[PDB]
């Protein structure tokens, strides 16, 4: 199977500006196969960045990013107080299903 | 007349191997009687979609050119196959003008593409949108950006191609659908493929 | 839908057997595939085991290959998972999802407490 790797471990970004995330494997899985959930604090995931490029329901167009092969890359607009949340890579190409390293992100006052 | 010429359409309908998406299969069929009854009559057949002729009077009418188009698809994208919709498949792979003459049939083939199967391409990144009924085969590195690599894949350079999944334990919409698209002419020319006729 | 009800859980002994129940209404059950997952306390997540109701299919990771079962029962619309022999290191806490069917995928469980004990 290929083990899905997150370059950064954690972001202590501050509030307003814009960066990204990567999601990094060992091989290209598919153009649009994987997806990303949020799993809030004591809750349930949930999924808006679908087939790389759509967006799920209640997401308000805020959240984006695009990627291809080996490495995806996801970028926000501007950093707001709802963003303290986890994010997880996924991949549904290969028989055994993995889920991304995660990132616990945080802001910074 | 006693015996009818016929033209093997279940061979086009029943073939134990079908080409990619971003190579599609095109084949001519002249100078024969087909019924196109026992088609939609049948019950493999999932989807049946066209609006430019009604089943009922398929076999009453006479064509000229007949060209058939056969590929495999993801089954989530079926609806993309129509005249004038975008879409992946819809720009890069294959194209529909809206002025179309045909017809369209669309069934599962779960356990014919099934493990797993990794086998299966399609064209992801092309310049623009393609012409009608345009065969778009290349294979290069396209560039995301305006520095020249070639010969290896690197930065922003990305691979045109991409795979197919059909895991044999997949729900509906992942399952491998495989695909038929009809088109002709009306008799422009001498008449070539005609209905079968009553006795 | 009324999101996907698992069977309670709780404390068991290392060299037990617990079986987890997803019993639910709402949606077709012959024709979506469910997927059981689990997560440790803080750490990545992990498919356990998916189950195929289109034919009532089983397959799942190597991780484990002969210690998880899955049994489907479209009629009373319920999906037994269970492994055998678990150990105290088989603490987590469970989710049942829709994994493999329609495009648009969501719908994930209301998670259950599966948490092993030896006191």
């Amino acid at each position: 199977q290929i083990v899905l790797t997150q370059s950064p471990a954690i972001m202590s970004v501050s509030l307003g500006e814009r960066v990204t995330m990567t999601c990094t494997a060992s091989s290209s899985v598919s153009s649009s196969y994987l997806h990303w959930y949020q799993q809030k604090p004591g809750s349930s995931p949930k999924l808006w960045i679908y087939s790389t490029s759509n967006l799920a329901s209640g997401v308000p167009a805020r959240f984006s990013g695009s990627g291809s092969g080996t490495s995806y890359s996801l970028t926000i607009s501007s950093m707001e107080a709802e963003d303290a949340a986890t994010y997880y890579c996924h991949q549904y190409h290969r028989s055994p299903y993995t889920f991304g390293g995660g990132t616990k992100l945080e802001i910074k006052r | 007349p006693n015996i009818t010429n016929l033209c093997p359409f279940g061979e086009v309908f029943n073939a134990t191997r079908f080409a990619s998406v971003y190579a599609w299969n095109r084949k001519r069929i002249s100078n024969c009687v087909a019924d196109y009854s026992v088609l939609y009559n049948s019950a493999s057949f999932s989807t049946f979609k066209c609006y430019g002729v009604s089943p009922t009077k398929l076999n009453d009418l006479c064509f000229t050119n007949v060209y058939a188009d056969s590929f495999v698809i993801r089954g989530d994208e079926v609806r993309q196959i129509a005249p004038g919709q975008t879409g992946k498949i819809a720009d890069y792979n294959y194209k529909l003008p809206d002025d179309f003459t045909g017809c369209v049939i669309a069934w599962n083939s779960n356990n014919l593409d099934s493990k797993g199967n990794y086998n299966y391409l399609y064209r992801l990144f092309r310049k623009s949108n393609l012409k009608p009924f345009e065969r778009d085969i290349s294979t290069e590195i396209y560039q995301a950006g305006s520095t020249p690599c070639n010969g290896v894949e690197g930065f922003n350079c990305y691979f045109p191609l991409q795979s197919y999944g059909f895991q044999p334990t997949n729900g509906v919409g992942y399952q491998p659908y495989r695909v038929v698209v009809l088109s002709f002419e009306l008799l422009h020319a001498p008449a070539t493929v005609c209905g079968p006729k009553k006795s | 839908e009324v999101q996907l009800e698992e069977s309670g859980g709780g404390l068991v002994k290392p060299g037990g057997s617990l079986k987890l129940s997803c019993a639910a209404s709402g949606f077709t059950f012959s024709s979506y595939t469910m997927s059981w997952v689990r997560q440790s306390p803080e750490k990545r997540l992990e498919w356990v085991a998916e189950i195929s109701s289109g034919g009532t299919y089983t397959n799942y990771p190597d991780t484990a290959t002969g210690r998880f079962t899955i049994s489907r029962d479209n009629a009373k619309n319920t999906l037994y998972l269970e492994m055998s022999s678990l150990r105290s290191e088989d603490t987590a806490m469970y989710y049942c999802a829709n994994f493999g069917n329609y495009e648009e995928i969501a719908y994930w469980g209301q998670g259950t407490l599966v948490t092993v004990s030896a006191a």
